């Protein structure tokens, strides 16, 4: 390069004209609490307006007032006792989540936020040809909506995970701890931070040899994963 | 039955009496000669409770061969009651029984080696040098040329020791200690920074270079090498309280107590940090923290130890007797707990408590206590019987 | 939206001082890297093993205690024997290196220090009385010293928040400081005035590093945005972006090709300047990156500094991990690489500096 | 805000925080005040301080960095005293609180991914 583009821009540029250039923004609620006091004030003052809105609609005249609590008149109270349990397992038959409302809020809980940027882990296995690991890896990086891939080869094959951090901890639980592998060990080689998600969804790539390896990375922009990985697993294998 | 004799005979010699467990030693062992953990635990009975070591070893030495822990329990016992130079005969004939060369060899160099005539435990090292003995016997080949004055040739014999069995640090610990008896030591960290290459998770090779590097000046080096320790291991006590005390050694007490913080971060129910942490704080706050220490770590015989030199230093003396006898009857077998005890009974208590903290150190004798190791790896004070030992640790502190 | 404002005279004879300072450092630099390109490739990649060789066997030598609280930065000054550490006191310790004796402190700070960094002509071609070190601190405080005084001579009265970094032009007359304005100064020292207030950040400024022919100098801060403004025309010559988070150190290289951004989001970013990319993303660390220094004169690997307790030495080019310089018992704020490659430090949370060297 | 309280955590980390230290209230390893605090740093049972902002006069609180940093304990700087004595489920403002360490509770998590956040804090 014979001059670079800055001195080639100046050689005459300059003058007294400091600038302000192109501000570009960088890539809030607050919860309430209340004391234990609070929360018995709260609950009595609610529960009074309720009975009173209660006593109100019996006041209107809508209905009679509600249930108020030998073998004849216990019957009868045991018909209304089984009116009043089968009343509570009426409040908790409404109300219950049916099928797929606890499926859409495990989903709200699974699934975080990642736009405010996405929280990355690398970690590189020694083997994980064994089908039941390599299950839970697939299975639990698509439960907790983490995305990624895990490319295979032989003595470093790279797990790289990619989601919100509450389920990024999740899978450093599994990955470090609860899946017991065994000389062949997991270890967490890069936990940090990207802009926005690369991968599409967690896919086992693989090739043998390590070129295509890091081609396949190179088309996510996503290489550096695979030569850090790499590089300290042969500076392991030599030291 | 072999089992319940075992356990009832235990309980019987634990609770009421002795003569029964006798007793039920000659019946069950005039059932059959048995292992070596049978006629072991009669012999152990009888240590606990003379001549009649002398009998069972004997019945030992007749009945049962290749149980060599009778063999050396017998040679031990003929050497303390009668004398010496009939038992080296005894191993003689554990000579003429066991051709094994692992540990008769080194125990008829601890016998040749106590009295004069060391030149015969020259030759006799010479054959177990050539025998078939984990280079084990080369250190005390090692310690034979260092005990008398180092040669050229104690520098010799571990290095041809190493030659063979690099992977063994307590030789290059007492390369380097022979090295630091020579007259210029940086040989001595060259022999410490290649054992620590070489070993490498070693925590006394690095306390060695750590203390070597602190006493010839460049305090920072000596902060460096524990702090590669620190790394290396990690996370034990035994480099956390070396870095703590190379801290306070200097000037840096306030280091030395935040270096104490980040020790008691990551190995909490650990017995020497505790016990240093309750030399660190204030005198007035000391109270608590060794409270949090008997919390943290109970049954530890370093914190017992730290709570009887804090009752002995508020000049409490009725509770810091208690507190060393729970010292010394969680674990007997630390030696500081022996030193500090007779220290405190010849400074507060009669002549009979005196008595008493002689008595029960030779009945147990110690090891594993820094001070009582620094005066055991004194190769001046190495050969030495264990009362002397304890007195030369009551004196230096 | 650029918007353009009318700046005094001052920064005008300025800017053309840096311009007729910098062309001729751009020239002779240019010139020895075409001459380091023609020598055969054999020579080069064998004195790059024999580098690598060395950096592997970085072992640590010589850590001491800096005070009572943890220390924030050091710099090692040109003729590499003094290393200015910058305790979260108002202390600014200069240490007598390799020998890690105590020199002078440096009393007159009160609230935390950010950087002290030594003059570039400062042993070299700076008498001892004349201004040595300059430090900055968590109020707003700039302040020159000497090397005999400690107690400073004329301070920076300009800012009025966290200054968080300083650095020098490779001249010594100017000293550029990011300031939490969301925007940094350029101090002079020859007219002792503020010639320039450069704001093109949208959150506040952390690290300022010069490119070391004079002519640029990059910044970069918590709005995770890196500037690279050329001192000579204003104008920010090459915005960089793709950090997320809080870009917590710039270095240029000697080569004057790559900066290494390194950044709150645990990575590091070579970007070029013949290219206006990013290079190489390192995935440096598991915590953030506080410190990224380049190898003086050759420039020939990348050490970044750590929110873990590590420090980690990438070849350059390449980028591959060859050591860590693990030890620290807390986060690895700042350090530095002395000026002839043989001699690294770090300071740390730890209250310790050390030095790392080739056996 | 104060420019001597450093760190200082935003809205987010100031959200998490408050709702750590609501659970730690719930969970029983809350220890509110400014001399709880000082003795749970002393005692080392400490997993992180918070403290605030809007302490008039700051420096009652200001010798617990200086005890934070004697005993590597993260210590962060929440904005108000008000919002953190009622995330303490007190009414009555509280400017230094010790989440403590407890025999294996289930916060330990969230107070590790806490500890790692507000380390990053000063910078």
């Amino acid at each position: 390069p014979e001059i670079e583009w800055w001195d080639s821009y100046i050689i005459f540029g300059i003058t007294n004209l400091v600038e302000h250039p192109a501000q570009l923004n960088p890539p809030v609620t607050l919860g309430v609490y209340l004391t234990k006091k609070e929360q018995k004030k709260l609950r009595r003052q609610t529960r009074r307006e309720a009975q009173k809105e209660l006593q109100e609609k019996v006041r209107l005249g809508l209905m009679p007032p509600p249930e108020p609590k030998p073998t004849k008149v216990e019957a009868h109270v045991r018909a209304q006792m089984a009116k009043r349990q089968k009343a509570h397992e009426e409040a908790n038959a409404a109300r219950k989540l049916t099928a797929e409302q606890r499926k859409v809020k495990k989903i709200k809980k699974l699934k975080e936020d990642i736009s405010q940027g996405v929280h990355i882990s690398v970690y590189r296995v020694r083997n994980l040809s064994n089908p039941a690991k390599k299950f839970k890896i697939e299975a639990n990086a698509g439960q907790l909506y983490l995305t990624g891939v895990v490319v295979l080869h032989k003595d470093v094959n790279v797990v790289v995970v990619e989601g919100g951090p509450k389920a990024q901890k999740k899978f450093k639980r599994l990955m470090l701890h609860r899946i017991k592998w065994d000389t062949n060990k997991c270890v967490l080689v890069w936990e940090g931070t990207a802009k926005d998600r690369s991968f599409g969804e967690m896919k086992f790539k693989q090739c043998p040899t390590e070129n295509m390896a890091r081609e396949h990375f190179k088309k996510h922009g996503a290489e550096h994963y695979w030569d850090l990985a790499l590089s300290e697993s042969v500076l392991e294998s030599t030291d | 039955r072999k089992h319940t004799w075992m356990e009832d005979a235990d309980s019987c010699v634990a609770h009421n009496a002795l003569e029964c467990a006798r007793a039920i030693y000659a019946y069950a062992l005039q059932v059959f000669p048995s292992k070596k953990s049978v006629w072991l635990r009669a012999a152990y009975f009888e240590k606990n409770h003379r001549e009649s070591l002398e009998a069972l070893l004997q019945r030992a030495v007749a009945h049962c061969p290749k149980a060599e822990v009778l063999w050396l329990m017998g040679a031990k016992s003929k050497w303390l009651a009668g004398d010496v130079p009939a038992a080296r005969s005894i191993l003689a004939l554990a000579f003429q029984a066991n051709p094994n060369s692992e540990e008769i060899w080194l125990a008829a160099v601890k016998l040749e080696s106590e009295n004069d005539e060391y030149e015969r435990a020259r030759r006799l090292l010479a054959k177990a040098r050539s025998s078939a003995p984990t280079a084990r016997v080369f250190m005390k080949s090692v310690k034979l040329e260092w005990v008398q004055d180092n040669i050229r040739a104690a520098q010799d014999l571990c290095e041809e020791a190493l030659r063979h069995y690099e992977d063994f640090p307590k030789l290059w610990m007492m390369k380097g200690q022979i090295e630091e008896q020579k007259e210029m030591m940086e040989k001595a960290r060259e022999a410490y920074n290649q054992g620590l290459k070489k070993c490498p998770h070693s925590t006394p090779l690095w306390l060695l270079l750590s203390r070597l590097e602190e006493k010839i000046g460049q305090l920072t080096r000596a902060r460096a090498i524990l702090e590669k320790s620190r790394l290396k291991n990690p996370k034990n006590p035994g480099l956390w309280l070396e870095s703590v005390r190379l801290e306070y050694r200097a000037g840096l007490k306030n280091i030395a107590n935040t270096l104490m913080a980040k020790a008691l971060q990551e190995c909490p129910n650990s017995g020497i940090l505790w016990s240093e942490a309750i030399f660190l704080e204030a005198r007035p706050q000391r109270r608590t923290k060794s409270v949090d220490a008997l919390k943290k770590c109970e049954h530890d015989p370093h914190v017992l130890l730290a709570v009887a030199k804090l009752f002995w230093s508020q000049r409490k003396i009725t509770k810091a007797r208690e507190w060393f006898h729970r010292t010394v009857k969680i674990d007997s077998d630390l030696g500081d707990a022996w030193a500090f005890f007779y220290k405190f009974e010849l400074q507060h208590g009669t002549e009979e408590q005196q008595e008493e903290v002689r008595k029960r150190c030779e009945s147990a004798e110690p090891r594993h206590g820094e001070l009582w190791c620094a005066v055991s790896k004194d190769i001046a004070n190495w050969q030495k019987k264990i009362g002397d030992i304890l007195r030369l640790v009551a004196g230096r502190i | 939206q650029t918007w353009y404002h009318e700046g005094p005279n001052s920064l005008k004879v300025a800017r053309l001082w840096i311009a007729n300072y910098s062309l001729p450092r751009a020239m002779k630099r240019l010139e020895e890297a075409r001459l380091h390109k023609e020598i055969p490739e054999t020579t080069r990649t064998s004195q790059m093993q024999e580098l690598h060789k060395s950096l592997r066997s970085l072992n640590n030598f010589c850590s001491q205690i800096g005070d009572d609280r943890p220390i924030s930065y050091c710099h090692f000054s040109p003729n590499s024997k003094m290393l200015a550490t910058a305790c979260w006191s108002g202390l600014c310790k200069l240490w007598s290196v390799p020998d890690c004796n105590l020199l002078h402190t440096l009393r007159g700070h009160n609230t935390n220090v950010g950087a002290i960094v030594f003059h570039p002509k400062s042993t070299v071609s700076l008498d001892p009385k004349d201004v040595n070190l300059a430090s900055c601190a968590a109020d707003g405080s700039v302040k020159l010293w000497s090397l005999d005084s400690d107690e400073p001579v004329a301070d920076i009265e300009g800012h009025t928040v966290r200054v968080a970094r300083v650095m020098w032009h490779p001249s010594g007359r100017f000293l550029g400081t990011t300031c939490y304005d969301r925007s940094w100064r350029l101090w002079d020292l020859e007219a002792q005035e503020e010639i320039l207030h450069q704001e093109g950040h949208s959150m506040g400024v952390y690290d300022i590093a010069f490119h070391q022919d004079g002519s640029l100098a990059g910044t970069g801060g918590l709005d995770a945005f890196g500037r690279v403004w050329d001192l000579r025309t204003g104008r920010c010559i090459m915005f960089l972006e793709g950090h997320l988070k809080e870009i917590y150190g710039i270095n240029f290289s000697p080569n004057g090709y790559h900066i290494a951004t390194g950044s709150g989001d645990n990575t590091c970013k070579v970007w070029d300047l013949r290219q206006r990319r990013c290079v190489y993303t390192i995935p440096a660390h598991q915590n953030l990156v506080t410190g990224v220094k380049f190898e003086p004169i050759h420039g020939n690997f990348l050490l970044t500094g750590a929110y873990d307790n590590t420090a980690k030495i990438w070849t350059h080019p390449g980028w591959s991990p060859l050591k860590t310089l693990a030890g620290h018992e807390g986060k690895v704020m700042g350090l530095d690489i002395s000026s002839d490659g043989q001699l690294i430090a770090t300071c740390s949370y730890d209250r310790t500096f050390k030095l790392w060297m080739a056996e | 805000v104060n420019p001597k309280a450093y760190p200082l955590a935003d809205a987010h980390l100031t959200k998490k925080l408050l709702d750590l230290v609501q659970q730690s209230c719930n969970y029983k390893q809350l220890r509110k005040g400014a001399n709880e605090a000082t003795k749970t740093l002393n005692r080392g049972i400490s997993e992180f301080i918070v403290m605030a902002a809007d302490a008039e006069p700051l420096e009652i609180i200001l010798h617990l960095p200086l005890l934070c940093e004697d005993k590597n304990v993260p210590y962060v700087f929440v904005r108000s005293k008000q919002a953190l004595g009622r995330a303490c489920g007190v009414s009555r403002p509280v400017i230094a609180c010790s989440v403590t360490i407890k025999e294996g509770s289930q916060l330990k998590q969230q107070i590790q991914s806490i500890q790692q956040s507000i380390e990053r804090l000063l910078v």
